[PDB]
């Protein structure tokens, strides 16, 4: 079939129709990030020759080639060690929650740590553990820090961001509790801080649901975590791919070492030795060259999620599609195999009402423009209301500013503002 | 750790140097125990060889041959191998040896090689294109010369039973226009049980200990040990998927030895700046401490660094959560690293923190913009 | 007449032990769902081609089929290569042989060699001069006919003849039903299990999904 | 050790281009690592087969002298797209981006050029004398609750005052600096205090 | 002029495909560039190197 781009849509436009949400959801958005990738050393003698001496000597005919791939290797492995520090390590001091969870209705103990987990990761960290899944010179390099320090760091860039919102990134973290830290949240987006407030039951359950929903999805759906499990993958394929190369002639008698050096006196065995040392000597160039580029991708998504944290987890972000799609609230960093996930917090606007709107409002002779938000009418009466959720109020020279006069605006409307 | 970074003064660091392996310990010979020594009297020493056209196959089998009795002796001609070179062929062994006998003219040697061409290699002697063995050819004038035209000739091993048959006039005054014999050895030189080996003499099996080995020529270095790999009676080697052998039949006692390589990891060493010190610390990569103060961290067994069961920052990170320092008298330490100091944040649903004041930091962050602008004449690099 | 060879006629194509590992190889083997043609032990042993090579089977209850007989003319003109296998003893020859007028076991000679409830499997194939045989035996539950479902065929014998074949005819034997597919050069990819054991294929040239 | 991100760059090259030189030296197989020694010692049709290994084994030192360059460039562009996004956003402007441009919250930077790079002295506005307060989300008044236009309400435990959120400054709570939503009943942890009428 | 980002991605890919295609008229030592003249003049084992 040809492909579908989208449902069509014309947008109901006009000159003076607007459209306003009378109500939100709160999403929770997942994004998967990879942050490192598996560290691996390779001797290249014992790839090349497989602690033959007699293959070792025709190795050193090839100069710095060996050395030059190891410390291209060693270079790829600092740096999983060091994208992994600049992602979690954000947070100076590893902040812990109250006993007492009094966060307002919102229920956090899903991302938060569970004590009765060996390592002592949350739930939804369970779930992303559980859903994402040597002798010839290659070597397998522990991370510097443990999954159970990345839980840690997680543990605290979360008991941080919940107990103190945004003030542990530009300082000591300042206690707020965590309804009034939210409320600041509605500001950043242009929301007026009475609607969490008047909402404050809804949105959190709203919340609670959604949280539900990521474990629902992450119980269900093994594809989910789809982009660390490619990385995870792309690194078995590299290293299976390596070794299947030990098994080929490069045009030699054998691709067994041993054979070559048990049936071949010493000027005939160099010969058929020099292919095998030439075509792995280019077969371990193509790995290590071909991991260069792959380090170079998951340093470019480690410094994209050393971005994500802070401009999502230790602040509320202005960007528009950068932490999640609607209007950012706040973002939940939680540990993944190779990788974090973001748990992106976000106001969606839901239930639209049209309206007719005019720019500005004569009364007086004076035109009025609202100081914040749009002015509105119900068919017979005017109200200005903020831009992003429909609370009319009544127009007054308190949330309007003159300007001039009646005679300039193209499209001003006659209707009373009121003198308090 | 000097020599391998080419350097005098060291920085603070760890360091890859070269690649620690547990070494053989016993070098051990496993070979069939068959006690015939080869019917090579009958190949060489035949009274008469057979025509060329209807060349003759011998089966060596279930027998030892010494091949320094036929490479030492000053009665042949040539003696080129393919696949393997005359002077090993006693310390290697194989399923089969077919000798092919027969008789040309002294001229004819040249076409008895793999991928040749013309009246012998084209029509009644093809070899295989890749042969692996030996062509043996010497004069034999005084032997098959009388003419004596009943040396007649007419894919790979064929016999080749108007009509193409041609002869010889070996006659004793003829010296390419001369009779001379030929034996091919063919090698059946596969990874199956061997029946006609090396006059090698087999050891003792060893087992749970690094050791050099031969099983039936397949040399190689590793820890021999018991097996579940449920062998079907034609099998005698298993393979990894590098295609290294991973198991073998031992050939006289028909259990199945599972081969691990002998222990081996990078040898990280530990320093403080040569600046500050000469003290020093190793890391064995993954080895466990009981294959090698001493301390076994998940990274492998730690040596010359004394585990503390303090935490501090991380000063030279070995892995797995661990970082060692210098600190005191002054020695190596290696601890779990310090994530930070732990803190509770205050929380209640109604307190709050205020600052009263502020400071101005000012911060410096360093980045690269560009790289030193390098040129290479490609030609006058390479050829100068 | 003619059945469906199904998933049948497969073998270990070398003597190395392999387990856990899906093995890439390119061998005479049966095509898989091959049409392969179908005769009687009683009342039909004619003279066949040989092509590169044969797979043989029968099922049986009788041990009726007793051996073959492999060459170009099989008329004393040329060598011929002639097996007799009674499922107890092999004798092998290829000498300069004419054959009886009806190949029935009545219950320059340059090489020898010596040594319905069930389903006997076979495979017969000749490379740079050396004749190699495989077999396999099995159990019934489908009486009628050549049955689905797989299991490899382990090597038997292998015979350094040098020697040309493009014709072959069965031996039979008087006081069971058997099969003749061809076989063709052809990638698979083989599962070796745990035990070493093939257990599945893929004829790379079966159909897109197999490649 | 301040200087360590533009000294390794320096440090990569020099290795890269001592790694390009030292591999002049390597056999790769021929009877000398001079190929003046080969064209001196050999004649053409023997020559040629030793010189051909010297060119193969140094074109492919070249081939990866240039390729890692490659793979080291893109990474000295990604660093200089970054240093020309800092430029723009933090020099040229103020950056509400978290920790974008040093921590705290950003004021101001100075560009400052060094060898290969460019460094930042990033003013920032770091907050260091904490008190706590008692803090409420609203203030009943006439059954009215009011929320603070900017800033929060706090108590020194005794008085309510309204202060911005990232520098203590008690103001009088007053229906200038606050706006009224509704009645009291509908919000979870609302305070009884007057809001004075100027 | 003014589309000398897009126009120099084009450039470069067509520059790299041009140049991997003229790479085929190279010997790297071979007695021809052209596959066809070393199986046309030589036999098996003289071709193969
Ligand atoms: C926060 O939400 C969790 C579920 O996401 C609640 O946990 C359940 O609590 C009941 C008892 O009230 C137990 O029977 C269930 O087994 C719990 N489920 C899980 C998955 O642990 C939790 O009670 C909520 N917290 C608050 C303060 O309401
Ligand atoms: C705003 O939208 C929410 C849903 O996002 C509405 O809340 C639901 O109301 C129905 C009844 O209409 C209940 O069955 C659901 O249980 C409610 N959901 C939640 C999460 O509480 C809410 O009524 C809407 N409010 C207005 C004024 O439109
Ligand atoms: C537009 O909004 C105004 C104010 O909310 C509505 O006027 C009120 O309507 C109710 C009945 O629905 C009366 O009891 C009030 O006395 C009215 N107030 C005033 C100040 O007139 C008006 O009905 C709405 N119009 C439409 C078309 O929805
Ligand atoms: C808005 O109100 C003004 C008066 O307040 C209207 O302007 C008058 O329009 C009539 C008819 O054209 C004229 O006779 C008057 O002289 C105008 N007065 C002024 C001061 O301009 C205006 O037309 C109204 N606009 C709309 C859209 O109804
Ligand atoms: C093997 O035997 C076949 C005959 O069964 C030979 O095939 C014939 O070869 C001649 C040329 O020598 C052709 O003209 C005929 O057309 C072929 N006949 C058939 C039926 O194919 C074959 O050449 C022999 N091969 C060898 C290596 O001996
Ligand atoms: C909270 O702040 C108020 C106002 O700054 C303090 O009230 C004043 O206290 C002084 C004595 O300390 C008196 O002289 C003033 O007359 C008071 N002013 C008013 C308007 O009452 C109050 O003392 C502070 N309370 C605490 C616990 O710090
Ligand atoms: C805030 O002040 C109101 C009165 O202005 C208090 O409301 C009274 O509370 C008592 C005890 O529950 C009731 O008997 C009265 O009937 C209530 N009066 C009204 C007008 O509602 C309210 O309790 C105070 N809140 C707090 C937290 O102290
Ligand atoms: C807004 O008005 C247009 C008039 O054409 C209508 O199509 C649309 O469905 C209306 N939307 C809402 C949310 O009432
Ligand atoms: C708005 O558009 C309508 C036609 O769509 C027109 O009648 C009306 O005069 C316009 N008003 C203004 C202020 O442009
Ligand atoms: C080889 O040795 C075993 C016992 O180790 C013995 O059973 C066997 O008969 C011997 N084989 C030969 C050919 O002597
Ligand atoms: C063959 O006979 C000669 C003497 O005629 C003898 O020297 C040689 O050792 C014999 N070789 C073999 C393999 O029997
Ligand atoms: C180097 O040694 C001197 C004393 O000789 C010491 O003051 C200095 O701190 C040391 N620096 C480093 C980086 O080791
Ligand atoms: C180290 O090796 C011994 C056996 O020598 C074993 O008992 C022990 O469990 C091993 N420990 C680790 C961490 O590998
Ligand atoms: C570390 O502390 C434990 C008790 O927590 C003690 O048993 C052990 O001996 C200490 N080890 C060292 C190296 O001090
Ligand atoms: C097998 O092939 C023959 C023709 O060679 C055809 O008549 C027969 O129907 C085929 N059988 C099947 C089952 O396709
Ligand atoms: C098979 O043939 C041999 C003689 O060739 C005979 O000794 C043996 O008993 C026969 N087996 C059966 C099952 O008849
Ligand atoms: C063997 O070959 C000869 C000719 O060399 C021939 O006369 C004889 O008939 C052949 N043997 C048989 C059994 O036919
Ligand atoms: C391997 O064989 C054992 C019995 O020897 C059996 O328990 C096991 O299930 C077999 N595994 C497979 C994959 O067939
Ligand atoms: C705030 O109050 C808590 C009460 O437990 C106390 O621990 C903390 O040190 C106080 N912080 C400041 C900045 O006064
Ligand atoms: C805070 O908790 C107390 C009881 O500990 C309760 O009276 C009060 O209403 C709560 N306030 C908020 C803002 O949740």
């Amino acid at each position: 079939y040809t492909m579908s781009l989208g449902a069509e849509n014309s947008v109901a436009y006009s000159n003076n129709s607007i459209a306003i949400p009378t109500n939100f959801t709160i999403s929770v958005t997942t994004e998967i990030l990879p942050v490192s990738m598996t560290k691996t050393s390779v001797d290249c003698t014992m790839y090349i020759c497989g602690d033959s001496t007699e293959c070792s000597n025709l190795l050193l005919q090839y100069g710095s080639f060996c050395t030059q791939l190891n410390r291209a290797l060693t270079g790829i492995a600092v740096e999983q060690d060091k994208n992994t520090q600049e992602v979690f390590a954000q947070v100076k001091q590893i902040y812990k929650t109250p006993p007492i969870k009094d966060f307002g209705g919102f229920n956090f103990s899903q991302i938060l740590p569970d004590p009765s987990k060996p390592s002592k990761r949350s739930f939804i960290e369970d779930l992303l553990f559980n859903k994402v899944t040597k002798f010839n010179g290659l070597t397998v390099l522990p991370p510097l820090l443990t999954d159970e320090m990345i839980a840690q760091y997680t543990s605290a860039l979360l008991a941080g961001t919940i107990t103190s919102g945004w003030t542990f990134g530009a300082g000591a973290a300042l206690q707020i509790p965590f309804a009034m830290q939210m409320a600041y949240r509605f500001n950043g987006i242009g929301v007026t801080q009475n609607v969490l407030y008047e909402n404050q039951k809804l949105i959190a359950n709203q919340f609670n649901s959604a949280i539900g929903k990521i474990q629902d999805s992450l119980s269900s759906t093994a594809s989910a975590l789809g982009k660390l499990q490619d990385v995870v993958n792309q690194n078995a394929q590299a290293l299976n791919t390596l070794v299947k190369q030990l098994s080929s002639n490069f045009g030699a008698i054998s691709s067994v070492l041993n054979d070559i050096l048990s049936r071949l006196d010493k000027v005939e065995a160099e010969v058929q030795i020099d292919r095998l040392i030439t075509g792995r000597l280019q077969s371990l160039q193509t790995y290590v060259t071909q991991q260069l580029i792959r380090a170079a991708e998951i340093r470019a998504s480690a410094n994209l999620a050393a971005t994500k944290m802070s401009e999502c987890v230790l602040g509320q972000s202005k960007r528009v599609d950068f932490c999640g799609k609607g209007y950012h609230l706040m973002s939940f960093p939680q540990s993944a195999p190779h990788g974090v996930v973001f748990l992106h917090v976000t106001y969606v606007p839901a239930q639209e009402k049209n309206f007719t709107t005019a720019p500005a409002i004569c009364h007086d002779g004076k035109a009025h423009f609202p100081r914040e938000g749009v002015f509105v009418s119900n068919g017979t009466h005017w109200f200005v209301t903020q831009r992003n959720f429909y609370e009319p109020q009544i127009i007054t020279t308190d949330n309007t500013f003159v300007s001039g006069n009646c005679d300039v605006v193209i499209g001003i409307v006659n209707n009373t503002v009121y003198d308090p | 750790t000097k020599c391998t970074l080419k350097s005098f003064t060291v920085e603070k660091g760890i360091y890859q140097t070269s690649n620690f392996r547990v070494q053989p310990t016993e070098s051990i010979v496993r070979f069939p125990n068959i006690t015939n020594l080869c019917p090579f009297g009958e190949v060489f020493n035949a009274t008469r060889f057979a025509s060329v056209y209807a060349w003759n196959r011998k089966r060596i089998s279930n027998c030892v041959a010494d091949y320094s009795v036929l490479y030492n002796s000053a009665s042949f001609s040539t003696f080129k191998c393919y696949g393997v070179s005359p002077t090993k062929l006693n310390d290697l062994c194989f399923t089969n040896v077919y000798a092919d006998s027969f008789v040309i003219r002294g001229d004819e040697v040249r076409q008895i090689a793999p991928g040749q061409t013309g009246k012998i290699a084209d029509y009644n002697y093809k070899l295989p294109d890749d042969f692996t063995g030996c062509v043996i050819a010497w004069n034999s004038n005084n032997l098959d010369s009388k003419g004596n035209y009943n040396y007649l000739y007419r894919k790979p091993f064929e016999r080749d039973i108007y009509f193409p048959l041609q002869s010889y006039g070996f006659q004793p005054t003829n010296v390419g226009y001369q009779p001379y014999r030929v034996v091919v050895l063919s090698f059946e030189l596969l990874h199956a049980p061997a029946t006609v080996c090396g006059p090698k003499k087999s050891t003792n099996l060893v087992k749970n200990k690094c050791v050099n080995f031969n099983f039936n020529g397949l040399t190689g270095t590793g820890v021999l040990t018991e097996s579940n790999k449920k062998f079907l009676p034609f099998q005698q080697f298993g393979r990894d998927i590098a295609d290294t052998t991973d198991a073998v039949r031992d050939p006289q006692t028909l259990e199945i030895l599972d081969i691990t390589p002998c222990s081996f990891g990078g040898v990280s060493v530990i320093t403080p700046g040569t600046n500050t010190s000469n003290q020093v610390a190793v890391l064995y990569q993954g080895v466990n401490c009981t294959e090698v103060n001493v301390f076994q961290t998940r990274a492998g067994c730690l040596i010359g660094a004394e585990h503390v069961n303090n935490s501090y920052e991380c000063d030279i990170p070995i892995g797995a959560g661990i970082c060692a320092s210098y600190q005191t008298s002054q020695s190596i330490i290696a601890y779990t690293m310090s994530l930070g100091a732990e803190n509770s944040v205050a929380y209640s649903n109604n307190s709050i923190a205020i600052p009263t004041n502020f400071t101005i930091s000012v911060t410096t962050e360093i980045l690269p913009v560009s790289m030193t602008k390098t040129s290479v004449d490609c030609t006058m690099y390479i050829c100068g | 007449a003619y059945t469906n060879s199904f998933t049948r006629g497969v073998y270990y194509p070398d003597k190395v032990f392999r387990s856990s590992v899906l093995h890439s190889t390119q061998d005479l083997f049966l095509p898989f769902f091959s049409n392969v043609t179908w005769f009687h032990a009683i009342h039909d042993n004619p003279v066949l081609p040989f092509n590169d090579g044969v797979y043989f089977a029968s099922t049986e209850k009788s041990n009726i089929i007793r051996g073959w007989i492999f060459g170009t003319t099989l008329d004393s003109k040329t060598q011929s290569l002639l097996i007799v296998n009674n499922a107890t003893n092999v004798v092998i020859k290829v000498c300069e042989f004419q054959f009886c007028n009806d190949p029935f076991l009545g219950v320059n000679c340059t090489f020898e060699y010596v040594s319905f409830k069930n389903l006997r499997e076979f495979v017969f194939k000749n490379i740079d001069g050396y004749f190699k045989i495989y077999s396999k035996h099995t159990p019934i539950n489908l009486v009628r006919d050549l049955p689905q479902g797989f299991s490899a065929l382990e090597p038997l014998v292998d015979l350094p003849i040098g020697i040309n074949i493009t014709r072959f005819q069965t031996l039979l034997a008087l006081h069971a039903a058997y099969y003749v597919g061809y076989l063709q050069p052809r990638t698979f990819l083989l599962k070796y299990n745990e035990n070493g054991t093939i257990t599945d294929a893929v004829d790379c040239a079966l159909d897109p999904l197999s490649e």
